[PDB]
């Protein structure tokens, strides 16, 4: 056998050569073009080729493969069975067995006049099996800008009706202008004329071409592509019989104790028809003879505790005050934030944003036409040429801002992030102007001839959403859309308001300062909120009607909250202006103590300073939410205590042979037990409080204990030295409630029905409270710390609205896997001999998933990407021979080879040391036209390299998107579902041992991980404070188990029915209801204490006539000093201007101090009469 | 109806109007496999002996040939010889054929005198269009 028609001589017209006529044997290969050989087609390089074909035969074939290399090449396995047509065709060993010419006429040479015959025309037996596997298993590529197939593109006609015999026919005709010579196919499947045609092997899109090179797409072919997956959703609901399941088991609890409760009360009327004494008495004594002491020695007293206050209080010049949020809402020790230390030390913290959400509301969707074929294409509003250039014109302003700082000028270019510099320098920009990248005239010229755009920007705007990383349109206009910066710029980060696939229907344009975090430095830092505090000036004034802007910065957050913290100082002082005006009426009834309550306040304000300084002293810094919300809680307790003391004094009569300091001394030492408890219940409570991790609630915490503790001691030893002093004086001229109480309050709520309806009532309250429990929200807005009047809540608006994409995700591989080696490759592989449950795999199915896990994206790893690169076909890297030095692919190519040997062998990847080797060029790569992307711009801060001891990789990650999220819940979600798969990977790799771990990593993490322990948190929280009450009122009250109890059960009703009022007016429990109810549960005992104790300490008959006694007694006190005082200050801070004010503390507060005056003044006085301990 | 056009250069004649039958809106569509009538007012600039049409179709900026049954619009309603100044319209009728594409483009027409210089020169984009 051998080869005809060998070289190409003759010439048709512009380039096209004839064949020359050669029937000989086949002409093995000059050696020359081994390359080409290989390149074309490797099936015949097993060496003695002997092969008919010609080097210059084989670049015309290259040559004339452009652009069907371009549409076809993008499934490997399609392109792979044309070339292996068309080499055949041409240049294939047994050419005679397969082909017969048909016309050939003499080639005069004007070299020699020499006649060679060229082959014009001749026929090719082609399989029918052939070309039907080859038409029908690459025919589903679609082409670039359009869902069509590139056979729309290339059968010179709609693929819809481009036979499969058909589009070879035009491709063998020479009527298209690029068939040099028309070829006569013959679809034969059986030999004819003793010639039968060849198919060689063929690949079907279920199956890769080669063991690198990946089958084709489910994008660009339709049968590998079969059931989508889905999770399955458990809502886990108990629905006992169709509601909560709750409503239910409550209600019915309920039903059995109202029944066993009119069922006992009821039958009861058919049937009608020195073991404790030792450690309190000593108390009493003690108390009254320090306070008699303390009446006779006034200069002294006031003296230390003035000493007291200025000691402690001089430590108010070491104030700190703490801003930062990440210190403020994250334990410095917690996983999470382990996890942002070891990230943000070998990749760099994560970078800085400034938004802008551009919307054009005065104009309507156009409609754009391509010219040559296809269905309407429809454009958003904003997506107007007009709409465009005043869009660019304002990122063009944006641009020019330099604000200065400490008399130095930053330009928004040299605070900005630039990847690949200093070789570019530009910097990230991410707006679909880039696209034309940021120039009118870019964006202005057309492609296009008279009544008629042939190609426009909206044309060159859709091939690259298609496809955002080419380096020319290379559909009619060439001009790359790949960014300034250099480097793709992806749709869904740059548009929203589009429908899912859309582009066209974009209704927002995203736009996208990424700034530069710095790690341990604090100039910088300065200098960028300067940057960033100009450009919201400049953005807030600009005015530009036919837009409507929603804009954000780094430090916005922040400045918000120290906007807010301050313009509500003027809250807190009207709050204590109206307890002082409450409290000058209510002090007693020119009968007016008015001097003593001032002397109150000021020594309230006192304690609150006091405890300032002694903690500033120690170290702790000041967070200025609490420096607002201490003061009224401190307020309202020391009100509470002073007027118990004074009340018991105005209601005393003076005994037989008592001057003055004999009745104080008496009267203190009947009231101090009490007022005692109240204060160390409510100062431990406060203080156990404090161990929670959070430091802003764990300062707090400290700050208010501290501070309640100061303000009972120096308000016991200051204060009864200066009333002893002003009763002296008071009398020299220099009770209606109690009334009402014992007249018509005491007897009416005695009677013994109404007794029974409002323990039945309130016990179903209670019912009702642990019913509606487990239904609580976690987490905080995010949207709610700021004022209402701010442009900060648009903007979270405007995100939750029209944004697509979220936070980015890391996945940081931990140092010590090894990169170096088949396995340790194919663990975290992406790829194909890699496992099909590898770390690239993994996340890319969480992200087809998609809603069972909040990822949104491709992982877009740089290993597959690496070796992508190295590939010897993509051939853009090379070194010298002898330098080992890398040559860019734009190089006169003097001397340098290929980096891995182009032999069936080199092909494979570069497991040994040679990995390393090539890995370093490749982080060095930037974005050759004619290579590709390179990989300096987008892997080098994801790879770590580690010098010496076998050039080891450092720590790596794989940044993915989150999608969209819009709530607390949606945040918590998203973390705990990025454990999931970080675990899951972990897990499967199977490490001898636990040397290291994958792990995630986003910018809210910190913020959200005490969610994933705030319920025990909670409920160890709860549990222990009200441990501790039980305990000190347990040895305190003597030791009478029974009064205590009731106490705690009391208290625990109360906090139970708080969660309940959390429930109904939607307040979440995050740290900071957290810390109210816990600090609620401790100021309740301020009620529930001084009628016990009136109960305990009584010696009436019967139960009820001591409950009755307490109750007028006592609460005609605790009635006119703790609820009515408290309630003025709730009312004057209802009117807020920070919203968490307004929602947490007021509503908490109300709650806490009505729930509490009901159940003290209702409830246990008919608890008590009913179990009360008999002695 | 008289269709828009773009003149590329009438030196040797006067466009008065440019009817074509039947095109409702334009640009006119014509469906495939379908006959169009053209009727062409135009006023001549020069005196010409002879009288050749030509027909140039432009796809994608490139200008396509196409040749047409007749090259002498004296048989198509001019009276040769082509007198100076005379107001004469051409009538002309094609049928569209099948296989055609479903395209926009911009029909390109030249009258060429004896000396070569176009008596009248339009240009007119139409569609093809389907079964519609
Ligand atoms: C979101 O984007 C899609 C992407 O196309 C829009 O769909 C298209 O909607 C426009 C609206 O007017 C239609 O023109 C497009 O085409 C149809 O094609 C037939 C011929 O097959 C024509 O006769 C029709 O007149 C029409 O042009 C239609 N095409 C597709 C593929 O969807 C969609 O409208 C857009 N969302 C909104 C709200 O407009
Ligand atoms: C950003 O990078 C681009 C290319 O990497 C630089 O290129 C040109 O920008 C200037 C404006 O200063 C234009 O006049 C040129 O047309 C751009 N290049 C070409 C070939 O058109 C650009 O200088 C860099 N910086 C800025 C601010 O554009
Ligand atoms: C078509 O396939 C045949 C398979 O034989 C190829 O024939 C050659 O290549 C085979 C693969 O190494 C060898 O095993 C055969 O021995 C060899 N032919 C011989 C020596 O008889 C043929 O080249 C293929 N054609 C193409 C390029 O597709
Ligand atoms: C997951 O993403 C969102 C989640 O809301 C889904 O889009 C939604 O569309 C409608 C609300 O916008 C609702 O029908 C649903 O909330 C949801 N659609 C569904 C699931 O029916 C989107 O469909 C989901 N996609 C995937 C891949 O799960
Ligand atoms: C116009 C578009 C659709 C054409 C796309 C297919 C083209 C590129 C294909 C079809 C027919 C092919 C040609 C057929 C004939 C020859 C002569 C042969 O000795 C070398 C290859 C060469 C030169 C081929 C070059 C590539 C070719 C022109
Ligand atoms: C209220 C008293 C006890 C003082 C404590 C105030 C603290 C805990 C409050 C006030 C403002 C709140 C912040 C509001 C905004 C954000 C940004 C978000 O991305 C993370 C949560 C975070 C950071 C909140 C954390 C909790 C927060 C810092
Ligand atoms: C009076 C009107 C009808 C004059 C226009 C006549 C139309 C039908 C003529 C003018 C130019 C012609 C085109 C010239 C070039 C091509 C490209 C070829 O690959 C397919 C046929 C096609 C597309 C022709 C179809 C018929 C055609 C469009
Ligand atoms: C028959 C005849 O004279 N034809 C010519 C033609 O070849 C030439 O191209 C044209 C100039 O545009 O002038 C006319
Ligand atoms: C080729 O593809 C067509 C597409 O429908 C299919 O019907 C036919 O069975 C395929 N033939 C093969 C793969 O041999
Ligand atoms: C902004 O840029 C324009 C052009 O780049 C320049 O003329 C101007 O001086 C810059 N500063 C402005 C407008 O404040
Ligand atoms: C910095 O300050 C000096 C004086 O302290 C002043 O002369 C100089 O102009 C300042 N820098 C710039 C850039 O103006
Ligand atoms: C895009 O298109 C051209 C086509 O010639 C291609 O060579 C190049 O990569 C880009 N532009 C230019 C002008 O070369
Ligand atoms: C809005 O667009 C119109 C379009 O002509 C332009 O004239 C105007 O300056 C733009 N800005 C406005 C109206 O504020
Ligand atoms: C996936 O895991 C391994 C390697 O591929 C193998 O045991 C298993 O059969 C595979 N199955 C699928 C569906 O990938
Ligand atoms: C590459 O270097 C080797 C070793 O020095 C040498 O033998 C070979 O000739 C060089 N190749 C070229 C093309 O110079
Ligand atoms: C390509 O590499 C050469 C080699 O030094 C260098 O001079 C040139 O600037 C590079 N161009 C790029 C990376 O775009
Ligand atoms: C984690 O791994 C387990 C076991 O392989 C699997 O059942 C679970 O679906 C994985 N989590 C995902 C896919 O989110």
């Amino acid at each position: 056998q051998s080869c005809v028609w060998y070289g190409e001589c003759g010439i048709a017209y512009g380039d096209k050569r004839y064949n020359c006529e050669y029937s000989g044997p086949p002409k093995p290969l000059p050696k020359d073009g081994y390359d080409l050989v290989q390149e074309l087609c490797p099936g015949f390089f097993f060496g003695n080729v002997s092969l008919c074909c010609d080097v210059r035969q084989l670049q015309t074939l290259k040559d004339n493969l452009q652009l069907p290399l371009q549409f076809l090449s993008r499934c490997p396995s399609c392109f792979y069975n044309l070339l292996n047509l068309f080499c055949e065709l041409t240049c294939s060993p047994r050419q005679s067995q397969f082909l017969n010419v048909t016309a050939t006429e003499d080639y005069v040479d004007p070299v020699t006049n020499q006649t060679k015959t060229n082959v014009k025309e001749l026929q090719y037996y082609v399989g029918q099996s052939f070309a039907n596997a080859m038409y029908n298993a690459c025919r589903d590529v679609e082409a670039p800008s359009s869902n069509d197939k590139a056979l729309g593109l290339l059968c010179g006609k709609d693929a819809d009706a481009c036979n499969a015999t058909n589009w070879i026919e035009y491709m063998f005709n020479k009527d298209n202008g690029q068939a040099p010579f028309t070829i006569t196919p013959v679809f034969s499947d059986f030999p004819v004329h003793g010639m039968e045609p060849m198919n060689n092997a063929t690949k079907g899109c279920d199956e890769s071409v080669d063991e690198v090179t990946a089958p084709c797409s489910c994008q660009d072919c339709s049968i590998v592509c079969g059931p989508k997956p889905q999770p399955p959703p458990p809502p886990a609901p108990w629905t006992i019989l169709g509601l909560d399941a709750m409503y239910v088991i409550m209600w019915i609890t309920y039903m059995a104790f109202l029944l066993v409760f009119f069922g006992a009360f009821f039958a009861v009327w058919c049937y009608r028809k020195p073991v404790s004494a030792a450690f309190e008495g000593c108390l009493r004594r003690l108390f009254t003879r320090w306070g008699s002491f303390c009446v006779r020695n006034p200069g002294c007293v006031i003296f230390f505790s003035l000493v007291f206050i200025t000691a402690c209080s001089s430590g108010l010049v070491f104030v700190r005050v703490t801003t930062n949020p990440v210190d403020l809402w994250s334990a410095p020790s917690s996983q999470a934030r382990l996890e942002k230390e070891y990230f943000d030390q070998h990749f760099g913290p994560f970078f800085r944003t400034e938004q802008l959400i551009i919307r054009a509301p005065l104009t309507d969707k156009h409609i754009y036409q391509p010219y040559p074929s296809g269905a309407d294409v429809p454009f958003g509003p904003p997506l107007d040429i007009q709409i465009l250039h005043q869009v660019l014109d304002l990122q063009i302003a944006i641009e020019n801002i330099t604000a200065s700082y400490d008399n130095e000028t930053v330009t928004l270019q040299d605070i900005c992030l630039a990847p690949l510099s200093p070789y570019n320098t530009n910097c990230t920009i991410l707006s679909v102007l880039n696209y034309f990248q940021n120039s009118h005239s870019v964006l202005d010229h057309k492609k296009g001839d008279d009544f008629f755009v042939y190609a426009d920007y909206h044309t060159h705007f859709l091939y690259c959403v298609r496809a955002p990383a080419s380096l020319n349109d290379t559909s009619l206009l060439h001009d790359p859309c790949l960014g300034t910066f250099g480097g793709p710029v992806f749709p869904w980060l740059v548009l929203g308001g589009y429908d899912d696939q859309n582009y066209n229907n974009a209704t927002a344009l995203v736009i996208t300062f990424p700034v530069n975090n710095y790690y341990n430095d604090t100039e910088k830092l300065q200098r960028a909120q300067a940057w960033e505090k100009e450009f919201i000036n400049f953005v807030k004034n600009y005015k530009n009607p036919n837009l409507t802007i929603s804009f954000t910065a780094e430090r916005s957050i922040e400045d918000e909250l120290n906007r807010e913290s301050d313009s509500d100082v003027f809250t807190v002082v009207i709050s204590y202006a109206i307890m002082f005006l409450y409290i000058s009426l209510a002090l007693g009834h020119v009968d007016s103590k008015v001097s003593l309550g001032i002397a109150g306040i000021l020594i309230v304000l006192s304690s609150v300073a006091c405890s300032l300084g002694v903690f500033s002293y120690i170290g702790l810094p000041l967070t200025l939410i609490v420096i607002e919300v201490i003061p009224f809680l401190v307020l309202a307790v020391g009100v509470d205590n002073i007027f118990i003391l004074v009340q018991a004094y105005q209601r005393d009569e003076r005994l037989q042979g008592e001057t003055l300091d004999q009745q104080l001394g008496r009267v203190l030492g009947e009231v101090a037990p009490s007022m005692f408890l109240s204060s160390f219940s409510e100062t431990v409570a406060f203080f156990l409080g404090a161990l929670s991790v959070m430091p802003a609630v764990h300062t707090f915490s400290l700050f208010a204990g501290l501070a309640v503790f100061i303000d009972f001691l120096l308000q016991i030893t200051c204060f009864v030295s200066l009333l002893g002093l002003d009763i002296k004086r008071q009398e020299k001229n220099r009770s209606c409630l109690f009334r009402f109480f014992k007249n018509s309050y005491s007897p009416l709520l005695l009677k013994d029905w109404m007794r029974p309806i409002v323990i039945a009532i309130f016990v179903g309250v209670l019912s009702f409270s642990i019913a509606v429990l487990n239904k609580v929200d976690i987490g905080l807005d995010q949207s709610l710390s700021m004022p209402d009047d701010s442009y900060m809540v648009d903007y979270f608006k405007s995100i939750s609205q029209y944004l697509h994409a979220g936070p980015p995700v890391y996945f940081v591989l931990e140092e010590g896997h090894d990169y170096t080696s088949s396995k340790g490759q194919n663990m975290v592989c992406g790829g194909m001999g890699c496992n099909n449950d590898s770390l690239v795999q993994q996340i890319f199915n969480a992200a087809q998933l998609d809603n069972y896990t909040r990822i949104g994206f491709a992982p877009s790893s740089w290993i597959d990407d690496y070796f992508d690169w190295v590939k010897p076909q993509s051939s853009c890297c090379r070194v010298d021979n002898i330098t080992d030095q890398f040559c860019n692919a734009s190089v006169v190519d003097p001397a340098c080879v290929r980096c891995r040997p182009l032999t069936p062998e080199g092909k494979q990847r570069p497991q040994g040391g040679d990995f390393m080797r090539f890995l370093p060029m490749f982080l060095s790569d930037n974005p050759n036209p004619k290579c590709g992307k390179g990989g300096h711009a987008a892997y080098s801060s994801a790879v770590n390299i580690l010098l010496g001891h076998g050039t080891r990789v450092g720590a790596t990650y794989f940044m993915t998107y989150h999608t969209v999220l819009q709530t607390s819940a949606d945040f918590i979600d998203a973390l705990k579902k990025a454990r999931l798969i970080a675990s899951n990977v972990t897990e499967t790799m199977g490490i001898n041992g636990s040397a290291y771990r994958v792990f995630p990593y986003s910018v809210f993490y910190v913020f959200y991980e005490q969610y994933l322990t705030i319920i025990d948190d909670t409920i160890f929280n709860l549990g222990v404070s009200l441990g501790a009450i039980f305990l000190v009122t347990m040895v305190l009250l003597g030791c009478e188990l029974w009064s205590a109890v009731i106490m705690c059960a009391t208290i625990a009703m109360v906090l139970v029915n708080m969660f309940g009022v959390m429930w109904l007016w939607g307040i979440s429990l995050n740290a900071v209801s957290l810390v109210n109810l816990v600090m609620s549960c401790g100021i309740s005992v301020e009620f529930c204490s001084h009628i016990t104790r009136a109960f305990t300490v009584s010696m009436k008959g019967s139960r009820v006539e001591r409950a009755e006694e307490a109750l007028a007694h006592m609460g005609s006190s605790v009635f006119s000093g703790i609820t009515l005082t408290k309630f003025g200050g709730i009312v004057v801070l209802a009117f807020a201007k920070s919203q968490i004010f307004q929602i947490f503390y007021f509503r908490m507060y109300l709650a806490m101090v009505l729930l509490g005056a009901t159940h003290g003044l209702i409830f246990l006085p008919v608890l008590l009469s009913y179990i009360g301990p008999s002695v | 109806e008289p269709v828009q056009f773009k003149d590329c250069g009438s030196v040797d004649g006067v466009i008065k109007e440019v009817n074509v039958s039947p095109c409702p809106t334009q640009p006119c569509q014509l469906s495939k496999g379908q006959s169009y009538s053209v009727n062409v007012t135009f006023t001549s600039n020069i005196q010409s002996k002879s009288s050749k049409a030509v027909v140039h179709g432009i796809l994608m900026g490139v200008p396509v040939p196409f040749p047409i049954p007749e090259p002498d619009g004296c048989k198509s309603g001019i009276n040769c010889p082509i007198q100076k100044d005379k107001t004469y319209s051409y009538l002309n009728k094609l049928p569209v054929k099948s296989e055609y594409p479903s395209i926009k483009l911009v029909v390109e027409w030249q009258l060429q005198d004896d000396k070569n210089q176009s008596l009248f020169c339009w240009e007119i984009p139409v569609q093809i269009v389907s079964h519609l």
